[PDB]
């Protein structure tokens, strides 16, 4: 007559490492780290990422003709550019503050496009034929940015004195944009905005701005050897926004009342493919579907993701060492 | 393990014992069995659970990454960054990793632990009136029935009788 | 006759966690986290706090009229300004690297205003008319700054090209100010300072600066479309200043010899009172009093304190488990 | 507990005993008491205090944040700022709590060990001279009076007499 | 040591037995020797090896500082990555300094817990054949011969027989 | 007949620490952590340091007449400067993004000198009297910056518009400097460019550049009330420049095709010697030769080096507690 005490052993063969013992069978475990990802982008919070397709962030945003089809209101969850987008800025010249606006952007969650400045507003001065074979559109070989409008010159008379005011009224911020071109040569000049020393002038209560028009032959790009400086700001609530010029001005045309976000936002630079799913993680390499604590997939992400690690595997014993005979 | 018991004087495990992780095997006249000791594996479970639970939520916050941009004249903010992402990156991998390599190794020594009281449990019970084979079997003098068995796992072993 | 080994039990009821197990009683512990402050500002190495009041920083280094209850000489542990201060930049426009100020400023201890450049420096010019009612003192309706100088045009006289020259003998680097007037419109340009193309110009051993006016109408704000742009920088001791212009120039008059914090430095917007009391640890939301080793008051101190944590509790078991019966 | 005295089979505490966290009762035709065992509390006392002075000094650097204020067109350092101070917020809020949990399960360990060892170290002195009872309690076989008691409790009990 | 052996019930070490960390002492007709345990030594220092390498291994990152330099007016910046460097250096401190007094406790009571259980392993082979002196040393009441301790230290010792 | 159980002991008097107890001597143990340097530096992948010796950073790159030694092709592992460098900036001025350019020069790992714009590129005007005292030479009281030109007006004709090209078709960037003269007074002006509103514009496809001279009275500097402001830039694989200039230019004569590293570079301010030897780790206060994971010399190193730690000892227990007897 006999009694035993004794332990569980099972046909496991699942193993744990400790401090001093690699390669250890053990009853029960379990795996702390997700390894494993769906390639491709989906939904958060059940609205929708923002494709741009063919077209950076730039041409987006400053309307560049060949990007219609974004044109417009948009709503994002994130916004996914594509390396191989070719529609950016179509006629030559630097956006300054750059990684600033995209980082603005990005904060973002909505944007509703509206005519800020009617070219009715600019007196004495052509507003029809600010176009360029730099910048066609998918029907005219010569174009322009739907968001901005280049003004030159009338009939005869030297490019006068402009003005422009707009009170923002509203409740939110507004994104905006504006230009100056600096010419080739000094007959360009002329032809363009007349004889004088031209300027470009721009304030709000917390802003100024002005810049004069700088003439030399750049390099040719997209077959231009002359430049615009592009710039951008943001017209907040109860602000108002005064333009001042006398030559040389692409002026602010359309804007963006913007909408900023609680949540993190983001902009994956990927070429993954968008579908028709839900997701509450989505990193820039594909989405997370887990209950996992660790993850060794990506360190970039949108939504509720497991602690980013580079671990291969992070398994914690929880049963005994398995001894079975 | 440092208590002595799994795969050591309790040479191996039982596949026969399926419902629980410490228990006993006994063999009389009426014949023999597994049984489950369900305090001890209860009370294994529940720590073991709140250790889990509690590795969880104190790993529950993430650094965030970020791809903000930076231009070609800022090179020493764009390798700040980058130093620092890598810098947390590289604790929390630590951090983890270290982890898991100290509760598994104190998680094994636990169970161990567990083995050895409930094998000292029942020589404390039986003292004088079985003999201690040293393997963790117990051959009783007497004999004992169901009842006298269930005795013992219940901890009421009634010592002057028998 | 029995011998029985034991353990202590008392009446605690103080728990700890522990990885196993939650709430188990302790016979023994000790807390390591402070959670208690007191809600006021005290003195830092027994040296008292700058109020600022009901001026901002920018109002009360520039010397803002309304803020001569602060102008002069400052000693200082750590900068209070008030989240509802009105007298700051007065007359409109924007001071350039403003947050760099603030970090310099908020680096000191000390500051001696004095007079660097006389109104008598300026030769041919009017020192004494550069008021404005964007700037009113508590008995004038038209002041300015009390640490700078708007110069204007004398008489008839086309306002000439000024100089200054100061050269630093001193031990102590001195924090110094100027500003380039920009005027709404071409007329007020003209009533000012004359025609012709103005400047300012400034220099040191290791800085340059060159700016001129740029004129234009920006939205109202205490009452004026024109605009300064307000300057900052710091004379280094050995170093030497010059300033040369033309016009538009809002001088440098007063100055501060500035003394380096080795400590830390502070400056806490807030509305909490400052009372007369000491400390050794002063969070941006009230004092500490501990030995403890952790606090989940604030990251944000100056003084010596526990280290920032967001934990409610670390009770830490010294005794045992407490088993009473 | 890992050992398997404190609240093991020893069910209880002593609230009777008050200098120190163990110790012994005795019995005798002189009556009954309660004595710490001052070596291996003050021995328990010393290695619990430098655990915690050791805590507390490894604790004793602070990450500084700053509020440095940052413009409109300085979003992307202004988040860098703020990323880094909360990366390292969660680190020191990780190890803190982290490390009192882990702790704390080993301070109440090392209790349970020393009654345990304690225990012992009578067990070993008695051998035959006492009958022992399975729950901390030895019942002498021979007449033990104050000095035999104080013998034992200093360890220098001698068997060879009685 | 929480498991009672080294410096405890088995009082010092021997500078005699120069080939192991754990073993035996005999002494019969034949004379007196030192005798290294092979089995726990050698499992021992696998098991100490593999806690080395890996806390080496863990620690096999670097945290990169740079003196990129920063203007005058670079003030903030040049802040943030001083805040930050010093940063991870005192996380790093604390990990490295923690690390090793956690480790230096628990490989000293792995040691304890081995000569403990070295200890166990005997005297559950002796049983009746030997007297426990209560300091490591056991005396037999048979003859022992020198197949007969390497028996013991083999752990085959034969109780039937004597 | 008797047999004992029990454990090592030897002649050991190392300690270590524990969580419960300070200053326990051990069996074995090993140390993690290295304290030990050789004072100097030495070769990182046999590849040798470039020591400037009497040179800074400035005076190499921009090829001040004192520097000569260093002028032409370099190879370096890393750059050693010296705290007491005599030969900088001989001609007073700043180097525009001063902090930008070393560190772009510490991500390098060769420079090739070459001639990127001939003296005779520049039609019309003098090339050969760009001299000054402010920047000897060891034989000349009188020369300038070997990579760059000081051009002026020839004999009485008006200093023209100059234009300059240079298309990169290599494979390498190319790292190159160029200047804007600020003449202390208006004759000055004269007497070197002549009459009229001068610039300096200079363009590649990504980059555009535009100054004017700002005329006034600097400080004396090295004999110089005068000053320059010197630009840098990097010219791309298939980018080009133009320049194109009327007045005041300091041009681009020769620049460096730039290699850069994979590894991480390091620019170290030191006065310790360089010797002939090798290492696998350099830090800047010396070589640290070791097997040992952490070491407390210094956080800045070159190469493979241990985790930089505070700690003055990092012993860890192996064998176990000593008590010999
Ligand atoms: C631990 O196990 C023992 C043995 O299994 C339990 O004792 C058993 O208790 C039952 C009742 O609870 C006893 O049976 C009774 O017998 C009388 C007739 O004699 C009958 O009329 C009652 O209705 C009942 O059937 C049984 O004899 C007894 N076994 C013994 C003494 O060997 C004990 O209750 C268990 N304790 C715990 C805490 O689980
Ligand atoms: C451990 O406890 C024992 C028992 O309490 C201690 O032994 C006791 O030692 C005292 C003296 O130190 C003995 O008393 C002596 O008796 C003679 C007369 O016989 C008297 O003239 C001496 O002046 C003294 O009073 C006492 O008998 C003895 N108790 C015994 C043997 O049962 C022992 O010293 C303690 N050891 C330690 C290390 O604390
Ligand atoms: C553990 O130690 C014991 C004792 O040292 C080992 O047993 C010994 O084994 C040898 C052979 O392996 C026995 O010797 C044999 O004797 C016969 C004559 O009787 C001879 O013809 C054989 O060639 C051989 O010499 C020896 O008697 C025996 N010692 C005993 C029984 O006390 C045992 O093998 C060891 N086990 C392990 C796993 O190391
Ligand atoms: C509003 C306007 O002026 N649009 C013009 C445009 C501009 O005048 C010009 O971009 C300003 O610098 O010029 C257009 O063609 C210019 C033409 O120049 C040649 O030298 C070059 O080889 C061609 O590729 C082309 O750029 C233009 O397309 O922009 C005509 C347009 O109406
Ligand atoms: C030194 C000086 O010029 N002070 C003037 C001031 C300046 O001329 C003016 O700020 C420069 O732009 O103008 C003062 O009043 C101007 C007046 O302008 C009206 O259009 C406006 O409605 C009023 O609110 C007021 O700003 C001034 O107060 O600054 C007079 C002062 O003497
Ligand atoms: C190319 C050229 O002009 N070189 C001149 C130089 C420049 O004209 C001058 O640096 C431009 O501002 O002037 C040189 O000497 C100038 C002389 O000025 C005195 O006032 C001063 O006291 C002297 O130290 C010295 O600087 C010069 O050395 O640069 C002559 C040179 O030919
Ligand atoms: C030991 O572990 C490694 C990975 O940790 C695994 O690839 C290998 O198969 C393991 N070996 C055994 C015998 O389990
Ligand atoms: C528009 O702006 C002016 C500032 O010039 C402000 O006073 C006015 O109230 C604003 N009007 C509306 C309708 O908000
Ligand atoms: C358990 O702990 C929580 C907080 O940790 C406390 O609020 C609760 O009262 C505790 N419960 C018991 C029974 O002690
Ligand atoms: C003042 O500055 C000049 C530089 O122009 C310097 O040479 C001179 O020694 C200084 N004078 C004093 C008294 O420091
Ligand atoms: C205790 O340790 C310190 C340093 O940790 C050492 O200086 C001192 O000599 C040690 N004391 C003893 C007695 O070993
Ligand atoms: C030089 O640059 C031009 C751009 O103006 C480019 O089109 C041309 O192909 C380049 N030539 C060579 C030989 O690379």
């Amino acid at each position: 007559d006999k009694i035993c005490i004794g332990y569980h052993a099972n046909n496991s063969t699942t193993q744990v490492d400790t401090l001093l013992e690699k390669n250890v069978t053990v009853t029960h475990s379990v795996e702390l780290l997700e390894n494993q990802k769906e390639k491709r982008f989906c939904k958060i919070m059940n609205k929708a990422p923002l494709d741009l397709k063919d077209c950076t962030i730039e041409g987006w945003i400053l309307g560049n003709p060949k990007c219609d089809l974004l044109l417009g209101d948009q709503s994002w969850s994130y916004i996914v550019e594509r390396p191989n987008a070719q529609n950016g800025i179509c006629y030559p010249g630097v956006l300054n503050e750059l990684e600033e606006l995209k980082a603005f952007i990005g904060s973002g969650e909505r944007v509703e496009r509206f005519e800020m400045f009617p070219k009715s507003t600019w007196a004495g001065v052509d507003t029809s034929r600010g176009v360029t074979n730099a910048c066609p559109s998918y029907t005219l070989d010569s174009s322009f940015y739907r968001n901005l409008v280049w003004l030159v010159k009338t009939d005869s008379a030297t490019y006068p004195v402009i003005k422009g005011t707009y009170n923002n009224t509203g409740t939110q911020p507004i994104l905006y944009f504006w230009g100056v071109h600096h010419p080739l040569d000094t007959t360009v000049q002329d032809n363009l905005y007349g004889s004088g020393d031209k300027y470009v002038r721009m304030g709000t209560e917390s802003m100024n701005f002005a810049k004069s028009p700088e003439i030399a032959a750049r390099p040719a790009v997209n077959g231009q050897r002359s430049r615009i400086d592009y710039y951008w700001s943001v017209l907040r609530p109860g602000e108002t926004l005064n333009v001042e010029s006398n030559g040389n001005l692409i002026a602010p045309w359309y804007a963006y009342k913007f909408v900023s976000t609680n949540k993190k936002g983001a902009v994956f630079k990927s070429d993954l493919p968008i579908e028709n799913c839900d997701a509450t993680c989505q990193t820039i390499t594909g989405v997370l579907r887990t209950n996992k604590t660790f993850q060794n997939v990506s360190p970039l992400w949108i939504g509720e993701c497991p602690k980013y690690v580079k671990s291969e595997s992070l398994r914690l014993a929880t049963g005994l060492r398995n001894v079975p005979q | 393990g440092i208590f002595g018991a799994i795969a050591g004087f309790i040479e191996g495990g039982w596949t026969g014992m399926i419902d629980g992780w410490y228990g006993y095997h006994h063999e009389n006249s009426q014949g023999s069995g597994y049984a489950a000791d369900r305090e001890s594996t209860q009370k294994a479970i529940d720590g073991i659970t709140n250790k889990v639970n509690s590795i969880i939520n104190k790993m529950n916050t993430q650094f965030e990454a970020v791809d903000h941009e930076f231009s070609n004249l800022e090179r020493r903010i764009g390798n700040l960054n980058k130093r620092m992402e890598d810098g947390f990156l590289d604790v929390w991998t630590y951090n983890a990793e270290l982890l898991v390599l100290l509760e598994n190794e104190r998680t094994l020594d636990l169970h161990d632990a567990n083995v050895k009281n409930l094998y000292e449990k029942v020589k404390s019970q039986l003292r004088d009136n079985a003999n201690d084979l040293g393997n963790g079997c117990f051959e009783f003098w007497h004999k004992c029935d169901n009842e006298c068995m269930e005795s013992v796992k219940n901890g009421t072993y009634d010592y002057p009788k028998y």
